[PDB]
Order: C-alpha cells, then structure tokens, then sequence
RNA sequence: GACGGUAUCUAACCAGAAAGCCACGGCUAACUACGUGCCAGCAGCCGCGGUAAUACGUAGGUGGCAAGCGUUGUCCGGAUUUAUUGGGCGUAAAGCGAGCGCAGGCGGUUUCUUAAGUCUGAUGUGAAAGCCCCCGGCUCAACCGGGGAGGGUCAUUGGAAACU
RNA sequence: CGCGGUGCAUUAGCUAGUUGGUGAGGUAACGGCUCACCAAGGCCACGAUGCAUAGCCGACCUGAGAGGGUGAUCGGCCACAC
C-alpha cells in the first residue's frame, strides 16, 4: 500500500521528468498542490492546474525543458518520511547546492521555500529538496 | 635548539637562494652530497610540498614545532588566504623585521643581535627572537650598541628597503608601515604546496 | 566539443601500469598510461595510451587527452558547489572550499583538479582508489557542476533570484 | 558563617586574589557563594575592582570580612556605607 | 506559590484500595536515530474513595510521600 | 535496515584484541588473579633459550627464549641483534611486537635492559639494540 | 618576608665549557661503496638475504627532527571496517522453505477543532576553572588576569497551526 | 520527584513488609520507617530479576562533523578510614 504520496508524487515527477515527458498527472492533495505551486512560482515546471474529479480531484503538471531539451529540474529528493520525520530549527534550514536548488518545508506559516523560511526566521518539516 | 650548520648545503638542497643573493647555487648548483651532481629521479608530489614547506622554514630559520604553532595561528586569521596570512606573521617574527630594515646582512646575523640583547622595541630590551612585531612598532638598537662594525657595515651595505618598511638610519630606527604584500614577499615560495603539507 | 589549439595545455602522469598479455611463448609486456592534460583555467581532459615503452604510452594518453578535454565551471579558486561524481568503483565528493585553504584530495583527483585551474577544494574518496576509475568519476562530478547563470537562465529567473 | 574573603589565583610567585562570598567551612580556593570583586597586591597601589552594591547586601545579610576584605572595604568606602545605613 | 506537576493517563490498576496505577504514555526521540518511541510510566496514586475504575483517563498531582510507592494525588476524572 | 529495524537493535561494533596479549594483564599475587592493566613492557625470566626455523619462504635460525612473566604467563619472545648474553633463569624485559617468519611469536626483548646485552659492534641504530655510543 | 640576596639590573673575560637520535627498496623525503652469501640477520605490510644486496653489518653521503630522538603500550583517525549523517543482501558475506497472524512500525482524500510532537518569543537555570571570541599582564611564549559567547533532546510561560 | 548517562536474554520471571489499606509507635520531617489487624497486591520483553564491570560530573583526547575513547592533575558531589 502506498505510505508517503509526497513521496510518491516526487518519485513521479523525476520519472516522467527522466524520460522528458511533456507532462504527468496525480491525485489530488493538499500539500502536492503546494508543492507543485513552489515549483510553479520557482519556474521549475512550466505549468499547473488542477481538475476535480469524483475520487479526490487531479493534479496534472506540465514540465521544463530549457533550451535543446535540457532538463530544468536535475532531482528531486525526499526529505522527511513517515518512517523518519525532519524536522529543522530556524538556524538549521538547509541550502540546495550552495541555494541553485531549493528545498520545500512545511511550517506554521504555510508551505514555503528555504529562502523564505529563513526569511521569516523559523523553522519546520523539510519535505523535500529539488534542484 | 638552532640550525647552525653551512648555509649553501640547505639553499641547493632546496633549489632557491635563501640569502637571495645566489651565492651559493652559482657554483655547483645541485643538491649537496655526492649524488647531488648525477641525475636524480623526478620528486614526488609529498617531496615538492614538503620542499615547500623546507623553503620557508629555511628562510626564517625556525624549528618545526614553531613553524607548526605559528601556521596554526595564521589559520586562526579569519580573512585573506591562510599561506599569505602565514608568511606575512613569518615577515613579522622580530628577527626578520631587523633583517628588512638591513641592520643585518644575514636573517642568522639578524638572529644573533637579537639574542645578544642589542636590538630594543619602543626603546625596550627584547631577546626574543621569535618576538611578534606588530605594525608601527618603532624597532631600534641598543645605544650602547649603536656604534659596532657589524651593524654599521650592515646599514651601509644595505641599499633597499622593502615598500613596507620605513628606516631612519641616524637613529637607526625601523618600523613596518603596513603589513607586507603577496608580491613584496618571496615570489619563489608557493605558500599554497605549505598549506597543503601541514593539512596533510 | 572543445578545441585543443588555442589552449597552452600542460599534462601530467597520473599512473604507469604494467600489464600482461600472455602468449603462448610467454609475458608480452605492455605499459599503459593514464594521463590528465589541462588548461589550468577550466579545461581539463584524461587519456588511456597503450605501448611498448613508456614514452610511447604517454604519448598516446597526451593524444586523447587533448581530444577529450572538457570545461569544468569554477567560481573565484572553487567549485559552485558540493558534487559527487560516480563511475563503476570510482566515488569521489567534492565540495567548494574557502579561499586559501588549498586542494585537499587525494593523488588521481589532485591531477585532475590542478590541471583544472581549482586552487582550493576539499574532497574525499567514497569509492575505489583505481586510478583510472577515480578520474572518470573526478569528471563525472566536474561535469555535474552547473554555473549559477545557466541555472538562472533555464529556471527564467536572474541570478540574484536564485540566490 | 557566611565570610567576604580571598580566594587566591593566577599562578607561582604571582598570586591574583578573587574577593568572594563563601560558607567559612568552604576551602579556600573551593567551593563559594559568589563573587564580589578582585584584588591584584603586585601593583604598587594595589588595584581592586568591586560590586559595592552586592558587598553592602551581604555585609547587611551578615557577612563577616576577612581582616584584608575589611581593609578593601575600608580603603574603597564600602565599611563607612554600611556603617551608616546600620545608623 | 509554586506547583506541583500534573499527568494525564489511564488507570490500569484499581485492585488496592485508596490507590490507583495509571500511565503517562510518553514519546521519546531516540538518541541515535530520532525516531519517537512509545514510552510509557505508570504511577501510584492515592484515590480518596476509589471513584477510578480501570482504563479511566485521569489526572494525578504530584504529592508528598503517602506510602512506599505514592506520591500523586487524584484530581480529575476525565472519562470512563 | 530500516531506521525501526535500527532502534529495535541497534548496530554493534565488533571488538578488537591486542597482538600483544599479555602485556594487558598483570597479576596479584594476594588475590592470585589477572588484574586487566596495560602495561607498555613486562618483566619475565627465560625458562629457556634457543633457536627457531622461520617458516617456508625464509630459512635461518631465528634466536629465541621462551619467557615466563611477572604476570605468570609463559610466552615466546624474541632477540633482535647479532649473538645475547641471555640464558635460562636470567630476567629479561619484554616489548610488543609480533615477528612474521615465526609461528608463534609476538614480543620482542629489549636489548641494553636487565641482563639483555647490547649488541657488540652495533653502530647504526643503537637506540634499538641498547648499546651505548662509542 | 620562609622564599632570599631569589627574580632582576649593571660591569669585565672568553667561541671559549653546551647535539644528539632515527631513517634513506615501495608505501615515504633521503644512495653509493665494500663485508656477507637463504648465513648472519631485517621487517609495520609488501617482502629482503642462495657470491656483483640502494632492503642485512659497516663506511661515506644524504633526509627528518632536535634537547631531544626512536621503540613499546593505549584511544581516536584514516575505517563508509556497524554506513542516523554514511553500506549492503541475483552470481563476491548477506532474503527466513512458505504462509496465518498478537503486540509493535507505518498508513488513502478532506472540513472543523486541539496543541502532544513540531517551529518560535520572553523569563529562570546549565557554578567557578577549562575550550572558543575579544582585551590586558608577565622582555615573547607557555602561563596569568578581565569581559563575553558557547554548552539543555532543561523548567515556567506567551505565541504559530503547514505536517505528525 | 521528572528526565540522562555500562555489557550480557547462552540471565525470564521477581517480590512476602513484599504491594495497599486501618490504626499505633517512631523521626528534624513524609513514608512499611516499625509494629498489630485487613486484603492480595506490587515489579517485569518499554528488560524486572540475576550476573559482570564501574565512583559520577565540569572536563580531557580524537574527529570535518555526527560520534568514538578517557574520568589524572584542578573544581563540585558522593562513598570509605585495618
Ligand atoms: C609450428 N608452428 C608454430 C606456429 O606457427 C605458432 N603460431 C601458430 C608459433 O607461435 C610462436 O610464434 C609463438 O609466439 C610461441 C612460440 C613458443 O613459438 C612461436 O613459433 C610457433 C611455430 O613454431
Ligand atoms: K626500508
Ligand atoms: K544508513
Ligand atoms: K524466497
Ligand atoms: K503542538
Ligand atoms: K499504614
Ligand atoms: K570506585
Ligand atoms: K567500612
Ligand atoms: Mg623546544
Ligand atoms: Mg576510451
Ligand atoms: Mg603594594
Ligand atoms: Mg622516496
Ligand atoms: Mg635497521
Ligand atoms: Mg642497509
Ligand atoms: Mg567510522
Ligand atoms: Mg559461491
Ligand atoms: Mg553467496
Ligand atoms: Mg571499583
Ligand atoms: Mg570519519
């Protein structure tokens, strides 16, 4: 059975986005839909939109492709797992790769990016890095 | 404990003047010995750093214990490159300062006077010759010491002063107006191969 | 691609290995040369050459080398950032240093980063220490580095909005 | 009893002073209550940093100085303070 | 004046008259690795009329010592 | 492993021994037990002297004493140098480090130290083989 | 005023009384001569020695360090060689012969609420000495003194509500 | 009193003032602290119990760090004086 569909929804994007798929679709959750807004407004994936459905809605993601089908996003990593939270102090926010990449966290202000978070000076749950 | 053995044996074995005059590599340049003359194998990476590290030590005349406390402090230095830092506190050590300023030809010569007690800092006796002399420190000779041959023939063979440096010969007074620069230094020395050696 | 003319390229012998075909008589000895030829600017390659002697197999090595240099990107003396680079048994990390700190690695990658023109670096050996293996992944990990402008300007967003 | 006395410091032959609080029955340079003040003899005019406010507090708590305290305390005021506000 | 601390937990013992055994149902990050573990305390608590029945949810005071193992007092009784 | 697989059994390190085994134990006599102290030599008297034959790829005659020590065990120890003063009943101090040709050696006997004579004519490395400077 | 005529200072005389230790086959900076002849012996590992040994002994040179030098012993490191950071299990060590299942571990989407976890602020405390940062004193340093910071899966208390 | 810091499961049951209550006595003081009566309870795979080892800590050594190792000197606490 599936545990982690952060996970699962992560693990999707680095697949469809290894094989330069135009674009990938998931089942709808809150926090994917925050994700997949992060990357949106950090121009990771080229588009968002979301469809409801009977189920629990859909999310469907349309990737990046640079210049001569480079891929934008290098990978995408899962941080906290059920088996395993993290969980970092304000002072403890992490940089991907010296901050070219990004890192998702969740906390009592929202979803926000690493920058953000250290902006605002607080901590919470790293739910992933991208890059 | 204080190296006191020929000076042209170490500055060939090294490969670089340590007087910077070239005395003694302009006749029989190789390394000392009798397989100093004959080819010699090519020198591993290990040997260059630690030829490196040889070359400053050498220069300023320090044990290696020493030389060790006093690249730790250069590391402590939070700004600017950790070898350049490091030689310009081997520039500062209190026998070179006597050596820049010329009122010694040699930095051994400029060792003994320190010792012997005939330098003073600020008009203060100092025999010390690892001594850390900070910039603008005015660096003089003892009076009863001022009128000697060795420093008298050292000042008047003495020609040039590093940029650094400011002398007043009359008073035979000296000081460090700043603190060296990476080209003032020795450009021979690769302080990077030093830093290397001692991170090991 | 990048073109071996116009670059003063400088080489060094990173290993001389002896290897041993056998043949019905007997040994029929070989020398082969593992070489890494740079630039010391950002352009950097290494090359396999097999003979008899060992001059010859240098030679050979120098030859593909220069055709197979590469561009490493490289921020003031360093890296832009942290990279592991793997081939077959070869693991190598690699992570930007402070100015003046030096190149810490470990003979194979030593080569391929001062031909490379990195004068300050720390690194470490996760993997095999087979010459040949290491330099392949010293490459692979070069190669992975990205600059902050292409990332920038695939991401659509300036440098300064990266960072 | 409560006593304002001397713990000594610094090294051989260059003895440094802490003036501090402590339980009579403590050792000498072990354990105290607090400390209230330095006293360096080396100097020609011997130099002493002081808390007055905390020295007074305990004096009134009912702290006894040693004889050297009690010079200190005399030679910076601090004896004339708490003999007034006894008065 | 100060306070005296206060646990929720179940009551997993009623057997002995004018006491009660409850459990505090702690978590714990390991040391090495992190992870929360279930951690559980029981305590002894004096009950005044044994009005706690088994599997209770109360609340209990720390208090001075009432017997060789008592050292809480029953305050609440939060379900049954 | 799993991270609970971890916290259900934690990893576990293995063990080192000493190469050099009985150095690390010494003795009461009151209590007649091994007390577990390290010790860097250890005193012992030769029960008897000879020669050994090193294993296959060498051929010598390796110089030998086996060496009772203060701490009752009985040990084989070896002499480094050219030609010893040693014979049996005579008190020896005992280094560690073990000896590849021979079997079942692991501890050297200090030279220059109790009855252990320096090497005669040793004049390189006379540190080692204890023999003062001429 | 025990230390004690001690530190310290002045003046006179003299290069005169004051350098050893290990290593040089590769790892590892350091090489040649004899003597020896699988012996004597060396060795931390690889391995050296069978009559032309840079590997043994000596000599001469040379490298390292220095009132020290080398050996032994012990802990850490290198060791990702117990891998939380940071490993694996087709053939190199490693998937139980298979299933059913208590406890335990984990768990689909969402509304509201709670605030244990989680994040955050304030307060108290985590002595002094010691590391670390500044600033002074000893002719320098060691050392000493002063001012800070650090150090808690801490206690009380106020917030935040994404995730558990 | 909460919480933290060794190994062994080829150590799995331990406990009878033991667990609680009612009194009484006793203590500077609460308390099975002691005693009488009443009950049968109490601890334990979240490792009781047993065995082995060990004074604990501020600190010290190492490590890039996480960690590993140590517990001299100095300070605090504890325990002992054939
Ligand atoms: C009998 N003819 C054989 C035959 O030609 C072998 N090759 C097929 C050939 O092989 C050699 O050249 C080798 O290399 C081996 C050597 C033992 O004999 C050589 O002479 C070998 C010839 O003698
Ligand atoms: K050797
Ligand atoms: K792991
Ligand atoms: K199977
Ligand atoms: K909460
Ligand atoms: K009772
Ligand atoms: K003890
Ligand atoms: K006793
Ligand atoms: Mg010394
Ligand atoms: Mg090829
Ligand atoms: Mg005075
Ligand atoms: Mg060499
Ligand atoms: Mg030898
Ligand atoms: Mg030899
Ligand atoms: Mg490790
Ligand atoms: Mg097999
Ligand atoms: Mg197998
Ligand atoms: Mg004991
Ligand atoms: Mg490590």
């Amino acid at each position: 059975v599936m545990t982690d569909p952060i996970a699962d929804f992560l693990t999707r994007i680095r697949n469809a986005n290894m094989v330069k798929h135009e674009t990938l679709e998931v089942p709808a959750s809150k926090i994917k839909r925050d994700i997949a807004e992060i990357l949106k407004r950090e121009g990771f994936i080229r588009d968002v939109e979301y469809i409801e459905d009977d189920k629990q809605g859909v999310i469907r993601v349309f990737l990046k492709y640079g210049k001569n089908e480079e891929r934008v996003i290098t990978n995408l990593k899962r941080i906290s797992k059920p088996g395993l939270r993290a969980y970092v102090k304000a002072d403890e926010v992490p940089k991907v790769l010296n901050g070219l990449g990004i890192a998702i966290i969740s906390t009592s202000e929202g979803v926000i990016t690493d920058k953000e978070a250290r902006a605002k000076n607080i901590g919470g749950e790293v739910i992933a890095y991208v890059w | 404990s204080r190296y006191t053995g020929p000076s042209w044996k170490v500055s060939r074995r090294l490969g670089i003047s340590l007087s910077g005059t070239g005395k003694e590599l302009a006749r029989r340049p190789y390394k000392p010995g009798q397989h100093g003359p004959n080819s010699r194998g090519k020198v591993s990476e290990y040997g260059m750093q630690l030829t490196e590290k040889q070359k400053l030590r050498h220069m300023y005349g320090m044990n290696e214990r020493q030389f060790r406390t006093l690249f730790i402090k250069a590391s402590k230095i939070k700004e600017g490159k950790h070898g350049v830092n490091f030689m310009v506190l081997l520039e500062q050590r209190l026998d070179n300062v006597v050596y820049r300023l010329g009122l010694a030809t040699t930095r051994r010569q400029a060792r003994q006077l320190v010792n012997h007690g005939h330098i003073t800092v600020d008009g203060k006796r100092v025999d010390i010759p690892s001594y850390h002399v900070e910039v603008g420190q005015v660096i003089g000779v003892r009076e009863k010491s001022q009128n000697i041959s060795t420093i008298k023939e050292a000042v008047e063979a003495t020609v040039g002063r590093p940029a650094f440096v400011s002398f007043d010969t009359e008073k035979l007074e000296g000081s460090f107006t700043r603190l060296p620069e990476r080209d003032e230094l020795y450009p021979e020395i690769d302080e990077a191969l030093v830093v290397e050696y001692y991170n090991q | 691609y990048i073109d071996p003319k116009h670059l003063e390229l400088e080489d060094r012998v990173v290993a001389i290995n002896r290897v041993t075909k056998v043949v019905k008589g007997g040994r029929r000895l070989r020398f082969a040369a593992l070489v890494v030829v740079g630039d010391k600017n950002g352009h950097v390659g290494f090359g396999t050459g097999k003979a008899q002697e060992v001059p010859e197999a240098i030679r050979k090595a120098i030859e593909d080398a220069k055709k197979n240099l590469v561009e490493v990107p490289m921020v003031g003396s360093t890296i832009p950032h942290e990279v592991i680079g793997v081939f077959g048994g070869g693991r190598i990390l690699m992570k930007p240093a402070v100015e003046g700190s030096g190149v810490a690695a470990g003979g194979p990658v030593r080569a391929v980063l001062e031909l490379a023109g990195v004068a300050d670096i720390t690194s470490k050996s996760l993997g095999s220490n087979t010459p040949i293996n290491v330099v392949r992944a010293t490459v692979e990990g070069l190669k992975q580095l990205k600059r902050a402008e292409e990332v920038a300007a695939l991401r659509g967003k300036s440098v300064e909005e990266i960072i | 009893a409560v006593k304002i006395r001397l713990k000594r410091m610094g090294s051989k032959k260059s003895p440094f002073y802490r003036i501090v609080v402590a339980d009579s029955r403590s050792p000498r340079d072990g354990r105290f209550i607090e400390t209230v003040g330095t006293y360096n003899p080396l100097k020609d005019p011997a130099e002493v940093v002081l808390k007055e406010d905390l020295v007074l507090d305990w004096l009134s708590k009912g702290a006894q100085p040693s004889d050297t305290v009690r010079n200190i305390l005399s030679k910076e005021g601090v004896m004339k303070k708490h003999h007034e506000a006894k008065n | 004046r100060n306070q005296r601390k206060v646990y929720q937990g179940r009551v997993v013992s009623d057997k002995m008259d004018k006491t009660i055994t409850v459990v505090v149902e702690t978590k714990k990050n390991h040391p090495i690795y992190g992870k929360r573990m279930k951690y559980s305390k029981k305590y002894k608590a004096h009950d005044e009329n044994n009005t706690a029945k088994v599997g209770d949810i109360v609340k209990i005071m720390e208090t001075r010592p009432l017997s060789a193992t008592k050292r809480f007092r029953l305050l609440e009784v939060v379900e049954e | 492993p799993t991270i609970n697989q971890l916290v259900r059994k934690p990893r576990k390190s293995k063990v080192e021994k000493s190469d050099s085994p009985a150095l690390n134990k010494g003795y009461n006599s009151f209590k007649k037990t091994q007390t577990n102290v390290n010790s860097p030599q250890k005193r012992g008297v030769c029960t008897r002297v000879g020669t050994m034959t090193p294993k296959k790829p060498n051929s010598a005659l390796r110089k030998y004493a086996r060496v009772r020590l203060s701490n009752l065990i009985e040990v084989t120890a070896y002499i480094p140098g050219i030609g010893h003063n040693l014979q049996e009943h005579s008190v020896v101090l005992l280094r560690g480090g073990r000896v590849k040709d021979l079997p079942g050696v692991r501890y050297h006997i200090v030279r220059g130290a109790l009855d252990t004579a320096g090497v005669n004519d040793r004049k390189q490395s006379r540190s080692k083989y204890g023999t003062k400077r001429p």
